[PDB]
DNA sequence: ATCAATATCCACCTGCAGATTCTACCAAAAGTGTATTTGGAAACTGCTCCATCAAAAGGCATGTTCAGCTGAATTCAGCTGAACATGCCTTTTGATGGAGCAGTTTCCAAATACACTTTTGGTAGAATCTGCAGGTGGATATTGA
DNA sequence: TCAATATCCACCTGCAGATTCTACCAAAAGTGTATTTGGAAACTGCTCCATCAAAAGGCATGTTCAGCTGAATTCAGCTGAACATGCCTTTTGATGGAGCAGTTTCCAAATACACTTTTGGTAGAATCTGCAGGTGGATATTGAT
């Protein structure tokens, strides 16, 4: 039964989203998230529907773009595996900590 | 007879001008800011759709979208430095995989 | 609900990223990275929305309070 | 109503590429891009101008703000389109 | 000719909150960069408020929600009631 | 003629009202000031500084200083969290930087 | 009336080796020092453009300080202590 | 005769100059410095003093800070020793590069 | 190194749903023609600052030697994380009804603008006041032997 | 435990730097019209939200294994520590002049205002392009020599 070496799926991963431009979280799950966050800044708000696509779009950017500087931590300590201290490197020299 | 006609541009002087005035930037705005400004606005938005407009021929599409403003703007080093701190919806990101990570 | 953001959902945007292997201990991380981020926005998108006396969180909520924080984003209103 | 900047964009388009069209979504991008620069180069005009304690922004004010904001050689070419237009505009 | 500073207002503020501490003049110029900071900060988000409500009027309310907008939490709040206790006591006369 | 009041005094504050009205109305931030913006905004003026002063002072004090100097205004503001946090991208001249130096550097 | 050259040589490697220093480093390759001129130079660079620029537009000869601190701020680096 | 290990010095100088707020780059040569950067966008400026000084009190800031986290860069790597490639990384995460 | 044998992309196809482009109506902006003001340039001009130069002492840069310890290279396997097949449930998608909000208009009481006239707080030096910087030495830690 | 160092830590005072004092006057404050404006009422259609339901497809799970990470080890230089030398930075003052501020005068350029023309936004119709699936060949990966 044929089986790829792990890696080579994660490879073809890697080009297929890099040349995908959609959505990658689900928007249902994203939509309850933001709901319930903005519960606890002010009660009872509503949503335009393009509010929280802008929510979405903007939090699968900074995510994209926290995983690349992330990514570029782990190579740096010669690994290609990326880990918490990968991202809390990231995250202190972006200054958002 | 337009102030956009007379200096020979496709972006609206008359209307720059109304934002310059209104958008609490000076008291006073002198008559050649808004055809200077709406110049550089129409050559920023030339060169961006120049580039965008090739990458939607190469992609074989009629029509520009969201992922070739993306590849235009980030393949440019000088639109992408312009454009640094931009999120360009649904314009994804560049193909790009770090060499250690390709097999051999 | 921070669960609801699933491991392949995380996976699929480090993929996107660029990344080849994930540690198991990352996913956790990524909500709680995730969760902050939106707590920031969303809070100042919702001053906005008190501000213009609304009750209704509009798109430009969202962009001006990704402005204010650094983070332009176009194509929702700018 | 609401207003955009589509209808000059759609204008350079046809200039740059005659043939060729955009969707919804990217000319979108293109007006919070046209935004976004005006925004820029307008507030840092009227900085330049406060500054010096000048009531007025003249093109002046923009040109220099052009060079602060823009790398290189889209400065130099923006520079240049810019006083173009000024002077085209003035002759008539 | 005449510069406009912040300077005796920090002093008297210092003298208030630690009476016998002095400061040097370059931490007064310090004091002086960070006062026209933060006003500049508050009043450009204030402008924008406005514009984006289409007033033509910078009103309290704008200069508290610019307030909420720039200074995180506890800061935010103590700012918030020191405006508010301003306002308050100044319209009554 | 009624014997002045400044609107500093009537509003309880240090910093001075009129005169952060006169700068709202001079760096066009729009066309018309309400009458309590400069008086709000002198009050978070006025606020913020006597924050910084305080934790500033007693940085001073805790180094037998009675003057206070940027060094001070540096270790008050780095070491407040929310501080650090609004003053993130400012640099303070003659501040310095706070000691810290990571574990592993350590000998053992 | 005498010529400046090659001054980003004058940042010696003491001066350097201090700033990492106070920047925590407690070991330095030999490579950082002529990086870390690179750097300064690009940094520096930048920053008089920009204070130039100012100085240009208000027709003056003399660069100021708050050309230098206009120039910071622009640049997202926003310095006190000198509005004086 | 008396010798410290390698890094005991080191060590020692890092209390010191973090103690410390005095510039660490000698004034006259970072003067010259600037005038002759200056000199050739525009020739025959002048320079208030000050300005020269604010200009070193940014670039010490700047390079200071820069070396911190070059630093955690370093030491992600398992290594004690900044290089290039420290500089590198931390200024491509800043976004400088 | 090359060679069969799968598995997965990727370019291409067609038929239409439906995005985009085209059209035409119409308030709202832009343009125009006069009339009036006014911000800011020119042109002197008095004083500051600024650039260069000079001196002289000693703080610190430089170059050198030598060896401690670091970085780099290597080896190995335990156990993490990837790949995959299954089957269950969460999300998607589609439909309906309704109510809660934005978005608009009109009209004044309230609020702000602005000129004119007084009145005082804020500033520039000048005069006065005084921390703390350097300069000492002795006590306590730390380092490396 | 002991030398060799380095770092604290208290103490002392005179002068560079900070604070206080003084008095003019610019800028706030008071007052009195003139102009705007924000917001209550009363609406009016859109979006949202709430609920309901089926079914697809994506996620959760368990198992197996390839290979990555981290630990352990070893060694050649690199980089830090220490020192002598001697240069160049630092401090401070002089000198001459360029360049800023400060002031006055007066238009070229900018605002104001009334009214007409022109245009850009908008929502359906008309047009035409991506795209959903499906194909077959193109490109890789695997396993084995
Ligand atoms: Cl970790
Ligand atoms: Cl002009
Ligand atoms: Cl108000
Ligand atoms: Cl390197
Ligand atoms: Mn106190
Ligand atoms: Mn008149
Ligand atoms: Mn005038
Ligand atoms: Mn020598
Ligand atoms: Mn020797
Ligand atoms: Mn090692
Ligand atoms: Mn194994
Ligand atoms: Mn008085
Ligand atoms: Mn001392
Ligand atoms: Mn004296
Ligand atoms: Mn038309
Ligand atoms: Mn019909
Ligand atoms: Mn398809």
């Amino acid at each position: 039964p044929h089986r790829y070496h792990p890696g080579t799926v994660a490879l073809r991963e890697i080009r297929r989203y890099q040349k995908s431009t959609e959505l990658l979280i689900r928007k249902l799950p994203f939509q309850r998230l933001v709901r319930e966050i903005a519960q606890d800044f002010k009660t009872d708000l509503r949503f335009q529907s393009s509010a929280v696509m802008a929510l979405q779009e903007a939090c699968e950017s900074y995510l994209v773009g926290l995983f690349e500087d992330t990514n570029l931590c782990a190579i740096h300590a010669k690994r290609v595996t990326i880990m918490p201290k990968d991202i809390q490197l990231a995250r202190r020299i972006r200054g958002e900590r | 007879k337009t102030r956009s006609s007379r200096a020979g541009l496709q972006f609206p002087v008359g209307r720059v001008h109304r934002l310059l005035r209104k958008g609490n930037y000076s008291e006073r705005v002198g008559a050649g800011a808004p055809v200077y400004l709406a110049a550089v606005l129409e050559y920023l938005t030339a060169e961006i759709l120049e580039l965008a407009g090739n990458a939607a021929r190469d992609n074989k599409k009629t029509r520009i979208i969201p992922r070739h403003l993306q590849l235009a703007i980030r393949n440019d080093e000088e639109l992408n430095k312009l454009l640094g701190r931009v999120t360009i919806a649904q314009g994804g990101v560049l193909p790009n995989i770090q060499a250690v990570l390709l097999p051999k | 609900n921070i669960q609801g953001i699933t491991k392949p959902a995380i996976r699929r945007l480090a993929r996107r990223g660029g990344v080849k292997r994930i540690s198991g201990l990352i996913y956790e991380e990524t909500r709680g990275v995730l969760k902050v981020f939106l707590e920031n926005v969303i809070r100042d998108a919702v001053t906005y929305t008190e501000h213009a006396k609304r009750k209704t969180v509009t798109a430009m909520d969202v962009v001006y309070a990704l402005k204010r924080q650094g983070r332009t984003l176009y194509g929702f209103g700018g | 109503r609401k207003e955009s900047y589509s209808i000059y964009v759609y204008k350079v388009l046809k200039q740059v590429h005659p043939d060729t069209g955009i969707s919804s979504k990217a000319m979108g991008i293109m007006n919070s891009f046209v935004n976004d620069i005006f925004e820029r180069i307008a507030s840092e005009a009227s900085r330049l101008a406060h500054y010096n304690k000048r009531s007025t922004i003249t093109s002046r004010e923009v040109q220099t703000a052009v060079r602060l904001l823009l790398p290189g050689e889209l400065a130099k070419h923006a520079v240049s389109e810019g006083t173009k237009a000024v002077t085209k505009y003035t002759s008539s």
